[PDB]
């Protein structure tokens, strides 16, 4: 798995791939790990497929849940509390190997500067995490591959179209070096999925135009 | 025995008599929901679901308690289930059996009276759902509109000469408003489930807005 | 106690007689239920198992309780034992000590009347049962007809006078709205029937078209 | 205090007098009980364990729950121990325990009164045993039959005048529906069940339908 | 309070003398228990550890129980400790305690009156004691004889114009059965038990049919 | 141990060994394990004396419970799910050494076709069941033995007298290959047990009629 | 093992296996493992024979007992969920021997296109569950043998004849190529099970049509 | 330790011997292993001494406690019953080496025949039990040399008193062959111990009888 997420000038990108594995064998071609979890926030995660899922769909539940209790949003600090919660909460399930980590992309509603609202937050196994300031991250088992990637990319990013594509790029460079993450599949027309958030929200990327800079990135390199 | 559920549900019946009105009636894009209420920040009427909404006339904190308790009701079947699984029909049930034991086994009954309602999900074509549940679980269904709180005959008897099927916002909202009078956003509390949001359909309408759409042509 | 017996007696009486009744009777085809019932979407007549069926009168959360706790019951037996094991009689025997336990032990009594009826299995050749359940737990099992709430001297009378067994399902349905009546029009009945015919669920209702086809 | 068993008490009374009546009588092969039920299904009359019977009058949801305990009862205890040291004079006796707290305790006095029969074991010779059991957990010992529910003052002196104890099933069957009669009726309305202390182990069996009405007519 | 614990009084003292009557008088073998007793399966009369008897009168259910209850503390004591160690002024001793409980805090009081008795070890020169414990935990030492239930003054004072110590077992029953028509009673009204301090370790023993009455002629 | 049971047209026969071991040494001689657990029903166990006794006494008395309470008998497949209930509960004691597995046979008195009513059921240690549709199933040490034999000797069975028959060299062949199945002991009078259900119900076949079919079988195999 | 599941124009189809193992033994062979859950659905499961018979009989249930409180059966997606949260409190047991996994084919009454309404997803042993958007999915020991199988073969999958069709030769070449596979037995009579569900609801497929179509692939194998 | 039974015509004989060891060390030698536990029967008990005298005691609690609440007697195979829950209830800590096993020997006063009432039980660790139907059985360190001196020596069982001697002579060959079991010691006095039960109930063999019959076996074993 690799899931990138990194900011631009007014707004925040996320971009997750679509392999499945169990053990060498591809098991899933078409998976989602990129979730809306909230009008102005979206979760990506790595690791098994389960929690992965349990993780964004509770996670979601407990936003709203909250908004429509308390007639307000949580802050940006609340949500981050609660996901890191709930992972501390998986600590033991994941020693026995029920590990998944998820990524946190949001636009704060209530910061001071709205070209710099956008937020990445990391997390590790047992719920610590970190607000990233140099403005991009990855998770996953190509995370490193794609981090290094847009640590050489991340100077052109001056949009979100710039964002998009950079992000695309970076995972296909992981797909490139880590067997678990999977490229652009040209012959099933299947590609990353991505959500962009902004002022005005959190809308899921049209797969037209992730496939557009996918295969601009192929023929480029070719 | 007798005389304790008579003492109740007149306690309970003075108790609503007292409170300020709401009204919530179908019109074209969904149900609209308008009470009389002062207050800024605290509120009468309220999201439930994605497609449900919830109002109520009585003693606050008591309806407050119900409301918080409806949402995690909502929130933990969609959660055990789908989200599509829970519904207006089923958020009512609830209420009824609720309001029933507290109208019977608690120390004071609650002075409150319910409206939960449900519109269509995007793209479907399904009539709006009224449901009104009354201080000791008694249920109903309504077709167009619910009046809860107050004195409820002039308000529903102006809604009778004045209602009309599939009625535009303003139109609908000024009907509601006047039966109410039967007030202006400083002294009202207006929302809408409207069932062209494609996700959410709960919105309120709220100041510079509502005044907009209160004296609009 | 003599009277604060007498008095949950009579509130929950007096509740039941201030609702809307109820009609189950055996005909050719199973078990019928028509209910006077003005709402759209709350049922007075249920599934309970494959060949068993409810209805209630009264007050609408009670016996809705009581409807969920039979589900339960029945779906329970189901599956620790069989689904065959789960029978009519064996719900009615519930619903007696449910209602016994409510109306001696809870805050306010049910105000309620319960139906439990129960048709062959596809191809068996039984004779339908009902079994009526009254607020205090009281059973009695019946074999042509079961009356439940409001006025229910007057309909009991008209059934006595109209009712003939193994009669069709269109002249069962008249028979049954005549007698509701000594007490109605889609837009206010609720019907459905326990079909013997039916394979596995026998529980069916019908609504709408279909519905006024029959009247 | 004495004022709630007093009227613990009479609601019971009540309730069982305005009840169907219900006759146990012992007889050559075992003991009969014969019960006014218009019933097809729901019964007053049940197997407790192999040679021990139960018979109840009052209100069905309250003897139902006492016969469901009683099934519990021996067939715990059987299961601890074995099935021959359940005894009638047992459950009798955790019949007793159990209304007299029920008539105490709970919210409302249970209106109800049994029958525990007891037959021999398979080749013993022992007279039946019949135990009555009332609302307030009063127990007596009876040595030819016991009546309950309803107007039982008729029927006891029918039973009384009428009596043998050695007499067939079909005699003792009649006798059993003249003294009902005699107290205020046939297949469609009478529930009929025996203890056969013939049978080999459990003894209990019920008499329905065609066999029925040959035993009560000819 | 007054008022509670009065009614109490009087439910149990009224329940204990409308039922039959019990008597235990010590005799040259130890403590013989008389009892009317008309059924042929119910006792009244019973063994609760070696050399220690019981008798009571009132509702069958309730002193029942409390017989249970003895059987299980001397059982209990006895494994804790030896068998040796359990006497009979203990287990009237928890008696008192647990029908003064009872008296106090059950929903109704046991109408119940009990006697426990005891005699000699095998070969050991005791003399028997006898204990009457009431309906409310009071609690009595007697040195010749106990009577129980229905009308106890008539036998009381039959047994007093008539009681020697050390009588034999067929003289001791005569004066009992004879108390006891004071207040026609043959083997199949009466239950008798005997607490035998001739028996090397269980002295309980029953006297039934042909014995009874070959002891009553 | 082995435990055999067949169908034959109007019934179903059941029939066990005798024999008690503890390691090599013979602790038992005249056991049972062959119990009529309902009128219509017999079971079989193989497995921990204790266990296997406390399963058969446990069942026969549940099944006798439900019928006392409903006034009517289980169906056959609520038989077979109490069975199964009883020896899943039992899986954590078995898996450390007090493990039992039964074999039910019946004939269900609500079948439409009489003379196929006979019902054979076997059982696993997690509570897995399996009705036998093909005529004979046994269970215990020797049950492979015993099931191969009934495999060609099947085709003889017509009648209740030809299962008995087949029954009981079955269990011969089984003891022939096991030394934890006991054969016949002629010496001591000692043979398999037998319980054979019709229409009639369940009885236990008499010592007399096993016998002389052991002796025919043994001397047919001189 | 082997279960097969697989989408064709307007339904889906599920099909099974009949053997029963332990260890090398074969120990059934009229094992039923694809059971009608649901008017709408069918789950086969493959793993230990009490578990994978207890799941397909408390999922049943459950889907009724909620049809019968609230009077509307769950939404597909509710369907999914009941059956991993299942899966996942099984999780424990499995770890420890007693695993089981289940297939899930189902016909979705409230989809918006009646002829992509088949659906079928498939379980991980924590719960994890995969909707199938390329039409077929196996489950078992055979599993990939018969989706390899199946990857050939499902071009011809038109209507639910052919679907019927390649599901009971991607099974025949499960048991081909996996020993805890039964094939079809000609000597016994006995034929793989499966399950059809259209819009009209879901059958049992008759024994008789599952033989014609082994008969058919023996034939076309044998030359 | 050997604790032999036997029935004979008209009841029943269990002896015990009286040796005590802590590994090789021998910590006791008036040891008591058979129990009178009613008037109808006696409990011979094998293996850790805490447990064992805790068994008998607790049973022999437990029959009477039975017999005075309910006013009757437990019949044999409720007696059975209760010891074998008992030993059951004691497994766990056998496994930890608190084992002890019993032997029983009843007299059943309602069986039909009163020259074969005698009953004689074995039990295993788990409560499994066994009525031995063929008249005497064994427990203990030397139960096998015991049983096979039993399986020689039985057809000479007519009576109460060849009864006692063959029980007697079997103790002996147990501890001629068994290191833990100790034999009669003519220097101290100290003798098995036995109980014997008929019609008339369960007593005390005399020491002065076991005197004499174990000195006619030394006698003859010696020449
Ligand atoms: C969607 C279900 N499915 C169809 C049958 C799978 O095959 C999923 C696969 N389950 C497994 O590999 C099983 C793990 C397990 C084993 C024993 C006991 C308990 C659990 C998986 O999680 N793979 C992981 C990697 C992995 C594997 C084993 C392991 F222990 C830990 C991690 C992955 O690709 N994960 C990527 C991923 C991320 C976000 C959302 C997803 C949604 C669906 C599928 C994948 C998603
Ligand atoms: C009946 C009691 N008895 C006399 C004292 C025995 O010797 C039985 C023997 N117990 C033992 O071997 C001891 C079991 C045990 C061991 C360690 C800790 C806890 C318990 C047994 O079960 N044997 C089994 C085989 C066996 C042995 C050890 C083991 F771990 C598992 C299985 C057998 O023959 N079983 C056959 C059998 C089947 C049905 C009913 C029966 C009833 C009685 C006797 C046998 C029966
Ligand atoms: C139907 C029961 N039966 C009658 C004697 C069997 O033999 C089945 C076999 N039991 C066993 O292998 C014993 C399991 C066990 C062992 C020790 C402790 C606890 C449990 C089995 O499950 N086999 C599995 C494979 C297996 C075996 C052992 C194991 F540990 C894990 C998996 C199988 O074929 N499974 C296939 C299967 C799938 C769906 C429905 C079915 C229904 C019936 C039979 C089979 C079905
Ligand atoms: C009477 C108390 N006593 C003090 C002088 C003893 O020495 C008895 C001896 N206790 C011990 O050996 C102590 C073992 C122990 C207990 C708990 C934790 C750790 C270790 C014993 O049981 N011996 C057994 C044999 C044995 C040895 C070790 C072992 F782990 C288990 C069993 C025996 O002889 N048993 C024979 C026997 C049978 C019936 C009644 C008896 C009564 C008294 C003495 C012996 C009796």
């Amino acid at each position: 798995t690799t899931i990138v997420a990194l900011k631009y000038p007014g707004g925040v990108v996320m971009a997750g791939d679509r392999r499945s594995t169990q053990g060498n064998m591809i098991s899933g071609r078409d998976v989602r790990k990129v979730y809306i979890t909230d009008d102005y926030t979206a979760t990506g995660i790595a690791g098994t497929a389960a929690v992965a899922v349990e993780f964004a769909r509770l996670y979601a539940v407990e936003l709203e849940h909250y908004e429509k209790l308390e007639g307000v949003p949580l802050t940006f600090a609340g949500k981050i509390n609660r996901l890191a919660i709930m992972v501390r909460g998986n600590l033991a399930a994941a020693m026995q190997g029920l590990l998944a980590l998820p990524l946190l992309a949001g636009y704060d509603i209530h910061a001071s500067d709205p070209q710099s609202a956008g937020r990445i937050v990391s997390f590790d196994a047992a719920g610590g995490w970190n607000i990233e300031e140099e403005g991009y991250q990855a998770v996953g088992s190509g995370s490193l591959f794609a981090k290094s990637s847009m640590k050489k990319l991340y100077s052109q990013v001056t949009d979100g179209d710039s964002g998009l594509r950079v992000a695309v790029e970076a995972l296909y460079d992981a797909a490139d070096d880590d067997s678990a993450t999977g490229g652009p599949d040209l012959v099933r027309g299947i590609f990353p999925t991505a959500v962009i958030i902004d002022a005005d929200g959190a809308v899921d990327v049209p797969e037209s135009r992730i496939a557009e800079l996918a295969r601009a990135i192929i023929e480029s390199r070719s | 025995m007798e005389q304790a559920m008579r003492e109740r549900s007149e306690l309970a019946r003075k108790g609503i008599a007292r409170a300020k009105s709401v009204v919530a009636l179908a019109y074209a894009g969904g149900v609209l929901f308008v009470a009389e209420n002062p207050s800024r920040s605290l509120q009468k009427i309220s999201e439930l679901y994605d497609r449900v909404g919830f109002a109520a006339a009585g003693k606050f904190n008591e309806f407050d308690n119900l409301r918080r308790g409806g949402i995690q009701f909502a929130d933990t079947r969609g959660y055990a289930y789908d989200r599509r699984d829970v519904t207006g029909r089923q958020l009512a049930n609830v209420y009824a059996q609720t309001l029933g034991t507290i109208f019977t086994e608690q120390a004071k009954p609650y002075e409150v009276e319910l409206c939960v309602a449900e519109v269509a999900h995007y793209g479907e074509t399904k009539r709006p759902e009224l449901y009104r549940i009354t201080y000791d679980g008694s249920i109903a269904d309504e077709p167009h509109f619910v009046v809860m709180g107050g004195t409820t005959e002039p308000i529903a008897n102006a809604l009778k000469e004045s209602y009309a099927e599939n009625a535009s916002l303003t139109d609908a909202l000024r009907i509601a408003v006047a039966a109410l009078r039967a007030l202006g956003v400083a002294s009202l509390e207006v929302a809408v489930l409207d069932a062209n949001r494609p996700r959410r359909a709960f919105r309120r309408i709220t100041g510079s807005a509502l005044q907009a759409l209160l004296v609009d042509q």
